[PDB]
């Protein structure tokens, strides 16, 4: 492409690069540093220790491209995203809670008290506490898991089936009646 | 490439 270019001759030895589009590029005299100064405000400077790190003048944004191929933006919310080579995302939100974005389309958060949150696809949830409970959510019924073994669930009509440890199973109706009992 | 990136978008 360019061919109306100019370059000028730092007493280091290093090259500035000026552009007819605008744009500015900084070499070092080794040539291994490159400092990009784009004519939209943008800054590109590629590190000694290989970090890419990029600077988006408008959204006010920082993107860090590491060796590994991991990607990390830092939003001006102070929010920062994690891009990883297979298409995984981990999102930081101001609040500090991560959730993660997986390729099939689960995702996962996790709060500030550690309860674990995962969304799958289908719209499912469950939930993790860290009392060792869990619930499941499908659109159908809400069901509770405790540690003892006890199993409660509540059916979108508002009937509750309780599921003892031992294995007997009360079913009630939304008024709280008793409507089967495996006795 | 000389060229800016596309502005990027945060996730909601």
């Amino acid at each position: 492409q360019s061919d109306s270019k100019i370059e000028k001759m730092l007493p280091d030895g290093g090259r500035l690069v000026v552009f007819p589009n605008g744009t500015r590029k900084e070499l070092s005299a080794d040539g291994q540093t490159v400092k990009v100064m784009f004519f939209n405000g943008d800054v590109k400077h590629t590190m000694p220790d290989q970090r890419v790190i990029y600077y988006y003048a408008e959204a006010q944004t920082t993107h860090i491209t590491y060796p590994d191929g991991m990607e990390v933006l830092q939003f001006p919310n102070n929010q920062t995203e994690k891009h990883f080579p297979d298409g995984r995302k981990e999102i930081t939100f101001p609040d500090q809670t991560v959730k993660t974005l997986h390729p099939d389309g689960r995702e996962e958060s996790v709060l500030t008290d550690g309860t674990i949150i995962q969304l799958n696809p289908d719209g499912s949830k469950v939930i993790q506490f860290n009392t060792g409970q869990r619930e499941i959510h499908t659109a159908d019924f809400k069901r509770r898991e405790y540690p003892d073994g006890t199993v409660k669930t509540v059916y979108s009509d508002g009937r509750q089936e309780t599921q003892y440890p031992t294995g007997r199973v009360r079913l009630k109706d939304p008024q709280g009646k008793v409507i089967m009992d495996t006795k | 490439d000389l060229s800016p990136r596309p502005s990027p978008n945060p996730h909601p």
